[PDB]
């Protein structure tokens, strides 16, 4: 109700409240915004087929958001780059977009680079504990769970285990055990630490809802005045119920978030030391990147790659026809993106040659971050090279205690 | 059989002037570094450095004006930030980051230019041939 | 209308059959998006798939029929053009029988249009002069692999090679062509699987291999004969397999025993030959990836080492065209009706007659593409070309032009104004993969759905519609098929296999593999499960002597 309130929210409409993963508050808020004409469209995820297929959808008929209700954990896609490419960057039309932590970070990166209009976009953020590739989820269920994947009705990551509901009953396996066996959440999701999107306008989740509402209420955190207005309007027009959250719920929400931070740190560690150190890391990187067939899927899918023509396409950098392409191709992406990589994983998961693009880029990003102190995707802070400052530059030269840029820079 | 290949990118207004002053004063140093001469060091893009290192520069040097003495009021702050980030990238791709450095040489420091030349040559000789030239194959 | 609508479709550019989403805004295809649900490619596409959407809405697309009226083509109505075509085809028929006509389709086309095209060519005027690109394209290997096994198709799938120990790429640029088939090689080497490449040149798919072997070009027979000689000599052949499921071993014995030292022919030293031969024969599950005698030698190797009917093994010759397998399946060859039902056998000849309500089917071996083009004036006159550009594709383009101008009433159906179009008398505009609604068939025998994204540009129509309207003009019964589903159901009634591949089953993202004889059958991703498809049910392995050119 005011920019910081933590609430329990569920839908007045019983059908919306049934089809919601929790209380249907994301689908009641989106429906209200559409039908009261705050927004001209709504960009949400719906199942196109079996629940393993997540299809983004622009919806203008308020009658079609009941189809968007429910959370697809196999939806590993990224929304904001689609709004720039096929919705003209939301420069003329207001939208309301449901987004995960990576989708909120991408919104802010593209708004920094002036590619979308966050004055027009409303971001309803969802908590995210991780996403699974659809085909990997299928193999998981066929092998480890011993079930025919077409039998599954719903499937969710709850309490750190992979619950599936099929005909016959339900099952559960620890996601950590699956991830050791070679399955589970995506690699970047294991390394992710953007669990509650507090940079969005509303943050909805199933964490901190305790007691009589454990499966029929959504924990709402109001993160901005725009979200406060949307929530107050929905509550007054009577599309959404609001009760103040339970302090014990707030506490255990904080504890689960903190534990997820620690797990993300552990995976960051084990992955980045798994890549190697010294000339071994150069042979890993160079031998992996020698596979690239120049499909440019990584460039076209990256949120940070907004350039009309990539420098990887310019003949004075990359020879046009030489297919065993140079390491310069990936050096040009390390130089341009690694300062602000939101670890969305799209580059890694769309690569036909299975190159760990996201692992390399995030390994560079984490310590560009601990060097310059710039966290990508949180707010309108300009990129590090788009805003250089006199005093800060003096400061980093004096901190080296040296007359040049040569040594005493790293530990 | 091996001679270091060091490439320098020196600004026109202090580092080129300093190198010219060293030459005029007849300060000797080994003939291992070849320079490019851009207007400011703000012109130096990261892709220039990375292109040099991937073509096989055993070392790269970028020389410019002291902080507060750029001909174009603040163009070497941008270069300094860029080269700090380049140092970080080379360390994390596993190439030895001491193959790269950025020195601030004024227009009157011909002696310091000679000393920079000597030290860059010595450091690259200690480091040895770059690994990219064999990792390519 | 619609803003950013996703439509799932198959890529039309090679035989992998990757799935992709076309983005359709206000009835215009505005981009290609990943489809992460697909088993074939998990949302991953090559440059061709990424930019497949560019050619759809080009201004150069044919929009209305054209008629050559004493010179440059003038604009015609559908009724006018079709009545002209029907009249001219009718007269050429009535003068020169079924030998006088000639049909050839492309492998770019959907299965329903290939099937209705061959049905048009046979149900009406009974001619088997029907054919497609696969002849002039790289591989007549289908005949050789058919002789070896029984089915010229690839024995296993693409995901299947993840189960081997010894992927053996042989003379293949699997990452230049079929990059998402070569993705399996990348995944396998990441899993730590022995990979041996044998191409004549150090290709980007030979980079991925643990061992790379040069040989002098045009020496596959000699190299494979040497490898089989060493396998036989040290006795790493599979005795149960050879004694139970294979025939011809003595003939192979004689033929290969003259290839102990073939360094003269192929450049490979005897040490490297023994290395690859023994690694292959010792691997428990080894898969060959190939890209006539050349493919039968591969069959010889697989049969000799017993590497055929099982997970993680087999022979996978890569096709190269998006629906070449589908066209051959539908029966756009001179000798096969559909599902490789030979026309030489009166049994299914009479079955075709009864099913199609037509009598006296030809039974003679038709004329292939080059056969037709060479006899294009002597006895063939009148030709329908469904999507070909022969003047640009065949060698001796000037000879092709001479033969085509020697021809009475060429009819050409295309989406673009090609070079072959100038020699046409009628030009019927067509639809591309974004306007059709049929199926493709991958090189791994998988039937994938093609979905309609937009409408054909102007007055252009899709091929089932054109051929049905032409057959209704000419008075042919059996072409009352208004949809690709009805065409598919007619084909399924005709063919013994593919009877289980209903569209309600093809709407699954997984698709269906071709030997699917019943409606509850899940498909046959691995062929020759425990018996082959020849007369005794046993593979025959042949003895080929190397012919120096
Ligand atoms: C992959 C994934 C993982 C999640 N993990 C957690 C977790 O660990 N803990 C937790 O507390 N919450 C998690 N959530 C959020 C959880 O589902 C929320 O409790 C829920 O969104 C509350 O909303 P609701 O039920 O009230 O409304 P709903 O009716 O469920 O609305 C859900 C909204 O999310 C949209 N959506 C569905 N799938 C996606 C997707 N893949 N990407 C983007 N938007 C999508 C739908 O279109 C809809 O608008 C996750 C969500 C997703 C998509
Ligand atoms: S990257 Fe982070 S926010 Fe995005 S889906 Fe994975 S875990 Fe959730
Ligand atoms: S997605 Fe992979 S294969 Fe394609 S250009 Fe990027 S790194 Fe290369
Ligand atoms: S480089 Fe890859 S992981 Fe990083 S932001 Fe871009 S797409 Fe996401
Ligand atoms: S890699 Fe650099 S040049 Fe290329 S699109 Fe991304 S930001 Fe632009
Ligand atoms: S691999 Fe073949 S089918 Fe797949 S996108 Fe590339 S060209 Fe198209
Ligand atoms: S003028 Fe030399 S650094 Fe700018």
């Amino acid at each position: 109700a005011a920019k910081g309130d933590m609430l329990y929210a569920w839908a007045k409409d019983a059908e919306i409240q049934k089809k919601g993963e929790c209380g249907g508050a994301v689908t009641a808020l989106l429906k209200h915004a559409l039908e009261t004409k705050m927004v001209d469209a709504v960009v949400a995820i719906k199942k196109g087929k079996d629940l393993y297929d997540a299809v983004p959808t622009v919806i203008t008929n308020p009658e079609d958001i009941i189809q968007t209700a429910g959370s697809l954990h196999c939806g590993t896609l990224l929304i904001p780059k689609l709004i720039k490419k096929y919705l003209n960057g939301a420069k003329d039309m207001k939208l309301a977009v449901t987004c995960k932590g990576c989708d909120a970070m991408a919104f802010y990166e593209l708004a920094k680079r002036n590619q979308i209009n966050l004055d027009n976009i409303i971001m309803i953020g969802v908590n995210c504990g991780g996403s699974v590739s659809p085909v990997t989820a299928r193999k998981m269920i066929s092998n480890k769970f011993g079930v025919d994947p077409d039998t599954v009705h719903k499937e969710e990551i709850d309490k750190g285990q992979f619950i599936i509901e099929y005909e016959g009953g339900h099952k559960g396996i620890k996601i950590d055990e699956l991830e050791e066996e070679g399955y589970g959440r995506r690699s970047n999701c294991r390394r992710c630490k953007m669990k509650i999107p507090r940079q969005a306008d509303i943050a909805a989740g199933n964490w901190g809802v305790i007691g009589d509402k454990a499966g029929k209420a959504t924990f709402l955190e109001i993160c901005s005045e725009k979200g406060a207005n949307l929530v107050n309007s929905a509550q007054s027009k009577g599309a959404l119920e609001i009760s103040p959250a339970d302090p014990k719920g707030i506490d255990i929400r904080a504890k689960v978030e903190k534990a997820m931070f620690n797990l993300g740190d552990e995976w960051r560690h084990r992955d980045f030391e798994g890549m190697g150190k010294g000339k071994d890391r150069l042979k890993l990187m160079m031998s992996e990147s020698s596979k690239c067939i120049k499909c440019y899927a990584c460039v076209e899918a990256c949120p940070i790659c907004y350039c009309i023509e990539c420098s990887t396409k310019k003949p004075w950098y990359i020879a046009p026809g030489v297919l065993p392409t140079s390491f310069m191709f990936h050096l040009i992406r390390f130089a341009h993106v690694s300062d602000s990589c939101i670890n969305c994983g799209q580059c890694e998961e769309l690569c036909p040659m299975e190159i760990p693009n996201a692992l390399f880029m995030h390994s560079q990003q984490v310590e560009i971050e601990k060097m310059f102190g710039h966290i990508p995707g949180q707010d309108m802070t300009p990129p590090i090279h788009a805003f250089v400052e006199e005093k800060a530059e003096r400061a980093r030269l004096d901190a080296t205690g040296t007359d040049s840029i040569y040594t005493n820079i790293f530990t | 059989d091996w001679k270091p290949q060091i490439l320098a990118i020196i600004c026109n207004w202090c580092s080129y002037a300093g190198a010219d002053l060293a030459g005029g004063a007849r300060i000797q140093y080994p003939p291992t570094v070849r320079a490019i001469r851009v207007m400011c060091t703000g012109r130096v893009d990261m892709l220039f450095i990375l292109k040099a290192f991937v073509e096989g520069a055993d070392g790269v040097l970028v020389s410019g004006c002291h902080f507060g003495d750029c001909h174009y009021l603040e163009g070497n702050y941008k270069a300094a930030k860029r080269m700090f980030m380049i140092k970080n990238l080379l360390r994390n791709i596993g190439l030895d980051d001491r193959r790269f450095r950025m020195t601030f040489v004024s227009a009157s420091e011909g002696a310091k230019w000679g000393m920079v030349m000597e030290d860059v040559t010595n450091t690259i000789k200690e480091l040895g041939p770059s690994p990219i030239k064999e990792f390519k194959k | 209308s619609e803003i950013m609508k996703y439509v799932a479709t198959t890529c039309p550019y090679c035989g992998v059959g990757c799935t992709l989403n076309l983005v359709v805004s206000n009835g215009k295809v505005v981009g290609v998006e990943p489809n992460q649900r697909s088993p074939i490619n998990e949302g991953k596409l090559c440059p061709k798939g990424v930019t497949c959407w560019e050619h759809i809405h080009s201004p150069d697309r044919l929009t209305t029929p054209l008629i050559k009226k004493d010179g440059k083509f003038i604009e015609a109505s559908w009724d006018e053009a079709l009545d002209l075509v029907a009249k001219n085809l009718k007269v050429i028929y009535d003068k020169h029988g079924p030998k006088g006509l000639g049909f050839q389709t492309s492998c770019r086309t959907v299965n329903e249009d290939c099937y209705i095209f061959q049905k048009f060519a046979r149900v009406g005027f009974k001619t088997n002069n029907v054919d497609n690109c696969a002849r002039i394209c790289h591989g007549p290997s289908v005949a050789g692999l058919s002789l070896s096994f029984g089915s010229g198709a690839a024995t296993n799938g693409f995901e299947d090679a993840l189960n081997a120990d010894l992927i053996l790429i042989w003379g293949s640029n699997a990452v230049e062509a079929h990059p998402l088939a070569g993705r399996r090689i990348a995944q396998a080497k990441k899993k730590g699987i022995q990979i041996i490449a044998v191409d004549p040149r150090y290709t980007m798919t030979a980079r991925l291999a643990d061992t790379y072997v040069r040989f002098n070009p045009s020496t596959h027979i000699a190299l494979a004969n040497s490898m089989m000689y060493w396998i036989i000599k040290e006795g790493l052949e599979d005795k149960k397999f050879i004694q139970d499921r294979v025939n011809g071993f003595e003939d192979l014995k004689k033929t290969v025993e003259n290839y102990a030292d073939a360094e003269a022919i192929h450049g490979v030293p005897l040490d490297v030959v023994k290395d690859i031969a023994f690694r292959y024969a010792k691997a428990k599950n080894a898969v060959i990836i190939y890209c006539t005698d050349n493919v039968r030698s591969m069959g010889n190797l697989a049969l000799l080492t017993g590497n055929v009917g099982r997970e993680g093994v087999g022979v996978n010759p890569l096709r190269g065209q998006n629906n070449v397998q589908g066209a051959c399946d539908m029966g756009a060859y001179p000798n096969v009706y559909s599902g490789y039902q030979k026309c030489e056998v009166a049994e299914n000849r009479a079955k075709m007659e009864k099913a199609w309500s037509v009598t006296n089917l030809p039974d003679w071996y038709g004329a292939t593409l080059t056969e037709q083009i060479n006899q294009c004036g002597d006895e063939i006159k009148g030709m329908y070309i469904l999507g070909l550009n022969p003047v640009v594709t065949y060698p001796s383009s000037n000879h092709v032009k001479a033969q085509l101008e020697k021809l009475d009433f060429l009819v050409v159906q295309d989406i673009f104004f090609t070079e072959t179009c100038q020699y046409a008398d009628v030009i019927l505009p067509g639809a591309c993969f974004a306007e059709k609604d049929g199926t493709f068939t991958s090189g791994e025998r998988r039937i994938n759905r093609v979905r309609k994204a937009v409408n054909p540009p102007g007055q252009a129509k899709e091929d089932i519609h054109i051929i049905s309207e032409l057959a209704a003009k000419m008075g042919f019964k059996g072409f009352e098929l208004p949809t690709a589903k009805d065409v598919w159901d007619d084909m399924r009634a005709v063919t013994p296999s593919m009877f289980g591949a209903t569209y309600e089953k093809l709407e699954r993202p997984e698709g269906i593999c071709w030997p699917c004889p019943t409606e509850e059958h899940p498909g046959t991703p691995i062929l020759h499960r425990e018996k082959f498809a020849t007369a005794d049910g046993k593979g025959n392995l042949f003895g080929i002597d190397y012919r120096p050119p």
